[PDB]
């Protein structure tokens, strides 16, 4: 069946150079993960629980 | 008339190709790339799902013995103990003492929901292409689906196009593979018939509806406590819940180039790398005679603002001369800069805006229109906003054009260190044949 979920709160982006600030305002526990689209990538996955 | 050339595998970068034969107007193509696919091919090799312990109701007998014999199920592991006294919510059950027997056996199976809910092992070999291309010239403007093997050959408004081979045979699938749902991981699993408890690939089958079932969980038996009924037994629980506990991370959040994957059929999109050669027959029917195609002379050219960044940031003006109204193919000879319309409208006035792309501080490039070629050069000055959120429009090329200002002082100062060099070697030659004169 289909069963249902909800769409987390969007980050706060800062900008800046070569790099970007993400502040994370969880309501449950969420799963985060980013990678890169070059030669070797360096992915990172964690368990988001409180605001970061 | 045959033509062949090469485009970067960069999914939704454009690509302008120019066709140039004598006695025709020049002709420019434009493809793109919408969607990529790449499948390797698969050979299963066994299935893994939860097991279930079946245990019979056990066996009594009232002053005898009973013994049992081996069977050809998965596992089984049978007992026989000797001197035991069950009870029951009524009473005794048995008079003899110390002379009764107590027979308890088990086995393994496949669990019920094994045809829903279960991971499969794959071997990959090599992996084919498959690609969406569309392609626009004159008044067409099409999309066609394709293989990238050398091999296909498809036809669009009386144009035959070959595509491919890729020059580049790299894969993100390791040599063995496992399926989970819509998750793929590059782990190696034990081969059949030698698996260990308690890890992956406790139980294994050669299929979903196959017949036969290998197991290995140790199921110990143990002695029945006084005065009870039941059958005890240890056995270490299944590997797969623990294996879908700390599986690890999935393929499809570590793939290098940004490869989407998908399951069902395995499969990775949208990974970038490599070119992809394009042969092409073209019909004379496509092209423009140059008696009826405009003539311009005089063509010069100039750049009114740039700033090399991601987007279109560039504008160019062409000033000319012609002798009647018409529409011509434009086009840039170089890798440096990549233009936006592949064609333009040439009046009786003179003028033409044209928008270009490019990554170095001074570019130079040679722009056709029509027949006619003129060269741009300009400076650039770097952009303000840090990250964008579109990929970019520019070959990268960083290395400027030898007639700008960095370049320029470096030849200056080239120059005059090697004039003077030079004025040094001569007065020493001099010198040295009135000396040897003497
Ligand atoms: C009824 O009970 C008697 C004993 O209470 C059982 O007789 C025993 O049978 C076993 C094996 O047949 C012998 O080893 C014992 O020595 C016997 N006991 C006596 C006192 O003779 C008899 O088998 C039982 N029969 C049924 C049908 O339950
Ligand atoms: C080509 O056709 C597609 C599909 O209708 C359309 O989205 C696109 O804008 C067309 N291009 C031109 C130049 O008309």
């Amino acid at each position: 069946i289909t069963c249902r979920v909800p769409m987390a709160r969007e980050p706060t982006v800062i900008h800046g150079k070569r790099e970007v600030t993400l502040h994370l305002h969880p309501d449950h526990p969420t799963l985060f993960s980013y990678r890169t689209l070059g030669e070797d990538p360096q992915y990172h996955e964690e368990w988001v629980t409180a605001a970061v | 008339y045959e033509h062949s050339t090469v485009m970067p595998n960069v999914v939704g970068f454009p690509y302008k190709a120019h066709i140039e034969r004598p006695g025709y107007s020049p002709l420019t193509l434009q493809m793109q790339v919408v969607e990529t696919s790449l499948e390797p091919t698969l050979n299963l090799e066994y299935i893994t799902c939860e097991y279930k312990t079946v245990v019979p109701s056990p066996y009594v007998k009232c002053c005898g013995a009973s013994e049992c014999s081996t069977k050809e199920k998965p596992d089984y592991q049978c007992k026989v103990y000797t001197g035991v006294y069950p009870f029951m919510w009524g009473g005794a059950y048995c008079f003899c003492d110390s002379e009764n027997t107590q027979l308890s056996e088990a086995y393994v199976d496949r669990s019920d929901v094994c045809r829903h809910d279960h991971a499969s092992a794959y071997k990959a070999h090599t992996a084919s292409l498959k690609a969406k291309v569309r392609v626009m010239y004159g008044n067409v403007n099409q999309t066609v689906d394709v293989y990238v093997n050398g091999d296909h050959a498809v036809t669009i408004g009386g144009t035959q196009f070959i595509f491919g081979p890729l020059s580049s045979a790299w894969t993100p699938f390791d040599n063995k593979i496992v399926v989970y749902k819509d998750e793929v991981f590059n782990q190696d699993f034990p081969p059949y018939g030698s698996g260990q408890p308690g890890r992956f690939g406790d139980i294994q089958s050669r299929t979903v509806e196959s017949n036969d079932l290998y197991a290995n969980t140790a199921l110990k038996l143990a002695r029945p406590s006084p005065g009870m009924v039941h059958v005890p037994y240890t056995q270490t629980p299944s590997g797969f819940k623990y294996w879908l506990k700390e599986k690890g991370t999935a393929l499809n959040t570590k793939a290098p180039f940004g490869c989407q994957i998908k399951t069902n059929p395995v499969r990775a999109m949208n990974c970038a790398v490599g070119n992809i050669p394009v042969s092409m027959n073209l019909p004379d029917s496509a092209f423009t005679r140059i008696v009826e195609a405009p003539t311009i002379i005089d063509l010069t050219c100039t750049v009114a603002t740039c700033t090399h960044s991601s987007d279109f940031g560039g504008v160019l003006t062409l000033t000319y001369k012609t002798d009647k109204n018409g529409d011509c193919s434009v086009h840039s000879h170089s890798n440096v800069a990549t233009l936006q319309e592949a064609t333009a409208k040439v009046k009786t006035a003179g003028k033409v805006t044209l928008h270009f792309s490019t990554a170095s501080a001074s570019p130079s490039f040679v722009v056709s229109l029509c027949s006619a070629r003129a060269t741009c050069s300009a400076s650039c000055e770097p952009p303000k906003d840090h990250i964008v959120p579109y990929a970019a429009s520019h070959s990268n090329v960083v290395f400027p054009d030898m007639s700008g200002t960095a370049l320029s002082w470096v030849q200056k100062i080239s120059g005059g260190l090697g004039a003077f060099a030079i004025g040094a070697i001569l007065v020493l030659v001099v010198v040295t044949c009135i000396g040897l004169r003497r």
